[PDB]
RNA sequence: ACUUAUAGAUGGAUCCGCGCUGCAUUAGCUAGUUGGUAAGGUAACGGCUUACCAAGGCAACGAUGCAUAGCCGACCUGAGAGG
RNA sequence: CUGACGGAGCAACGCCGCGUGAGUGAUGAAGGUCUAUCGUAAAACUCUGUUAUUAGGGAGAACAUAUGUCACAUCUUGACGUACCUAAUCAGAAAGCCACGGCUAACUACGUGCCAGCAGCCGCGGUAAUACGUAGGUGGCAAGCGUUAUCCGGAAUUAUUGGGCGUAAAGCGCGCGUAGGCGGUUUUUUAAGUCUGAUGUGAAAGCCCACGGCUCAACCGUGGAGGGUCAUUGGAAACUGGAAAACUUG
RNA sequence: CUGGUCUGUAACUGACGCUGAUGUGCGAAAGCGUGGGGAUCAAACAGGAUUAGAUACCCUGGUAGUCCACGCCGUAAACGAUGAGUGCUAAGUGUUAGGGGGUGCCCCUUAGUGCUGCAGCUAACGCAUUAAGCACUCCGCCUGGGGAGUACGACCGCAAGGUUGAA
């Protein structure tokens, strides 16, 4: 039983890494059915590191090591 | 008939009212507030007798009731038949709903129910406005 | 013989220089159990023989259920303007399901065996052409490939 | 023009409504796969395939039958961007009990609704042509 | 028949997830909103009180408030989705 | 020690186990709506134990250092412990039914002269209530008569299957117009997903089923339907999907 | 002074994206902003007069307004009660400045309108090569009637006021 590559993008950050990683899915609603695409927030971090303007990255399920973020992943596609 | 904006935003259902608002409650005087009930049984104890004149489409003469329910509201009935019970005071077995022809009233008798047991000059209908112990 | 049971005994008058004239309007069910009937306008006030009154003129208008064997072979609910009908195939006995005088031709046909409910309207004025497009809308089990243009096993 | 073949679909039952035919379309890919796969049983006068570049023009030239009756008697698209209803190859519905056709693309190639049933092949099955 | 290096286990669960309702007469967003950085400590990582600094983190997507506040084999029940 | 679990006045609350009349009977009367009707009414004869005079009432079931040497055991388990109670069995009645026409399923009328008054949507008495006061019952019934009110398919008056546009009960003041629902042609780089699936095949008492214990009904059980991408990620690029462009007359 | 509209094909670029709740909003005399405010008619009505029945649609005249270059708007039968992408099964026809072939002579939509109206649907009706019919569309409303916008109400706002909302 492993941990997923949860994926995303980023959006801003503070001081420090207070870093992020998008979240996103493919589903539906149970009622009236349309292939409308959704979303939520999450929490990962770095030194300082994976942060804004550019991090499309993966993050993790794991033990956080943190605050009340969660996430310790960082499997990119690139930088702008 | 579009379904994109369903989910945006949804319909309604009718718009319907049940029966008998200010029926199938008790109300309270410790916490001051009514019962959303909708009982089975219920009381009725009287403060007048009542009666008006003008009827058009029967264009006979027959009386009703004015019984007040709890604490402090007007609560009116009528007495569907051919029996006059020329009484009040009483505690009754409720009837839930109105009868045909007259506004607003909702309250009723059902036969015996602890107060009188009925008009007694009736021996055939052994099911209407008192009628116990009749042989079939 | 038709079993000429009544279908609808309606009542207008048409008021006058004097005191308006009454009438009985009716017609007759013609049914052979075999998937048709037709009608005949037997305009007058008279009730009991305005079922022969359509007795008379009903073979003008009486049109065929492409039978399958006691079924329908494909699906229907239909309407032309508003009485609509559903039609099925169903197993040869299953109980009977119908209306109104779509008593008369669901059970007189030859099916008898559906799952056959009047989607809709159910009126003496409604049941007839609800059934009549449910039935219009047919076909034998030879005939689509053409105007399809092959064979019919080259469906399956 | 974002679907190529939307309206063009039931203009051959909105063209050929009194049996007539003087209506020409434009193409597709699969307006190299909707009138070329019911040829496979005599629906239509000539639909070979599209011969332009840029999804150009074709002859529609409507099959009509011998009871001189509607070849398509009537006919819905129920697969269109903007509605995606995506079911499986098994209970692919009774089109009809059987009696209409169905031709469309699948998860392994090209089929019919002679296919799905035998094949357990396919993806957005789209409409019932009779 | 005593006390220990050790155990299979007990309610649980340190916790992960989808389980996890309504009120638009409630969006310019809480100062901890973003998350890294503590001497600490619960069989249990860690803004959990504290440890250090910058917020526009928000952002017109429900932040948040917010009203009944158990769920789940049960029962009448649909053809079936289940409701 | 049970006050955890047990032993029950039992409420005709659930509904059943069935018992309160028989072989019945020529049309049979002294006739109760109508003026032949329910009259095959009746009687006075016989049939069943099953209610009732008693009786013996022992249904389940295996308990235990020393008995000799966690598999385990005798000289150790009847308040309800009396049930199945065949039991001869007399005759130990199964209250009473509604509206009383036609729909909700009902039969006719004297009372009634609009005085009281009938009435589940429809609906009735002013001088023939085929409604009412009341009176012998046919449609349903015998542990059952009118009412009490909750969501179910029915309500297709949610529209997930099953929603109107000019008109019921409904369309943009529009130049304007963020988010995004949708969002050209062809090949597409994708190799995720759907095609669907090897696998994991991890239990269910019962499942899409049925059946076996049981005076049949209150009270228990084989589980082949794998436990519902659960312990592995797929091959079909035909595409919403890391997304390179070309076509142009739109 | 002033754009587009584009009527013919499209020179350039090789998708050059559709309903459009963010915003902005803005839209009939009057209601609204300058003092002009009378050419003086029209409200009130001064006033007569009436069949049995008039301060009156009638009647000369009569104080906002009737003669407006500046703040912002919005209720009307916006009765246009028609919401906007894709074509469409006879085309003619009235024809439009302006035109594909052209040359006060015959025209077709790359076009435009109003249509008699084939053809086929909707629901009784109407649309129709120049479509409510059939196919992909969004803000959505509607899903038997009132009463009901009356407790009460939330937010715009110079003003009519809006714009909300259980019973």
């Amino acid at each position: 039983n492993d941990r997923k590559v949860y994926v995303g993008k980023v959006v801003s950050d503070k001081m420090d890494k207070t870093i992020t990683v998008l979240v996103e899915t493919y589903k539906t609603h149970k009622l009236y059915g349309k292939r409308v695409k959704y979303s939520k927030k999450y929490k990962t971090h770095d030194e300082n590191n994976s942060a804004k303007l550019g991090d499309i990255v993966k993050i993790q399920e794991t033990r956080p090591l943190s605050a009340t973020k969660r996430f310790r992943l960082v499997e990119i596609v690139e930088e702008s | 008939p579009t379904i994109n904006q369903l989910v945006r935003k949804p319909r309604q259902s009718k718009i319907k009212k049940s029966d008998s608002p200010a029926l199938n409650k008790g109300f309270n005087s410790k916490k001051k507030k009514f019962t959303d009930l909708n009982s089975p049984q219920k009381r009725g104890v009287c403060t007048r007798v009542g009666t008006m004149t003008p009827k058009k489409p029967n264009s006979a003469l027959r009386k009703y009731a004015r019984v007040r329910l709890s604490n402090n509201i007007e609560i009116n009935a009528y007495i569907p038949g051919i029996g006059h019970n020329l009484q009040e005071h009483s505690v009754v077995l409720v009837r839930g709903g109105r009868v045909k022809d007259l506004p607003g009233v909702r309250y009723h008798i059902v036969r015996g129910a602890l107060d009188t047991s009925g008009v007694d000059g009736r021996r055939q209908g052994r099911s209407l406005y008192g009628t116990k112990k009749p042989k079939n | 013989e038709f079993e000429e049971r009544v279908v609808t005994i309606n009542r207008v008058a048409k008021v006058v220089k004097g005191g308006r004239r009454f009438r009985f309007t009716a017609l007759v069910v013609v049914g052979d159990k075999n998937g048709r009937v037709g009608f005949g306008t037997g305009k007058a006030q008279e009730v009991p023989e305005a079922i022969k009154k359509a007795v008379e003129a009903a073979k003008k208008d009486l049109v065929v259920v492409p039978r399958v064997e006691g079924t329908t072979p494909h699906t229907i609910t239909g309407r032309y303007g508003s009485g609509s009908v559903f039609m099925k195939p169903a197993a040869p006995g299953t109980g009977v399901i119908a209306g109104g005088p779509v008593r008369a031709v669901l059970e007189l046909a030859g099916i008898t065996d559906i799952l056959s409910k009047s989607l809709g309207s159910n009126t003496p004025i409604n049941m007839v052409r609800a059934t009549i497009d449910g039935l219009q809308n047919l076909k034998n089990a030879e005939d689509v490939a053409k105007l399809r243009g092959k064979t019919v096993e080259e469906l399956y | 023009m974002t679907d190529p073949i939307a309206d063009m679909l039931t203009r051959v039952r909105n063209a050929n409504m009194v049996r007539h035919e003087k209506l020409e379309l434009p193409a597709s890919n699969i307006k190299k796969e909707i009138a070329e796969i019911l040829k496979s049983e005599g629906f239509i006068k000539n639909v070979e395939y599209v011969e332009d570049d840029k999804q150009g023009v074709l002859r529609l030239f409507l099959k009509y039958g011998q009871n001189d009756e509607r070849v398509i008697t009537g006919l819905k698209r129920i697969s269109k961007p903007g509605l995606r209803v995506y079911a499986k190859a098994s209970e692919m519905p009774k089109v009809l009990n059987g009696l209409g056709i169905a031709l469309v693309s699948t998860s392994e190639g090209v089929i019919t609704d002679k296919e799905a049933r035998k094949r357990n092949v396919g993806g957005e099955i789209i409409a019932y042509v009779w």
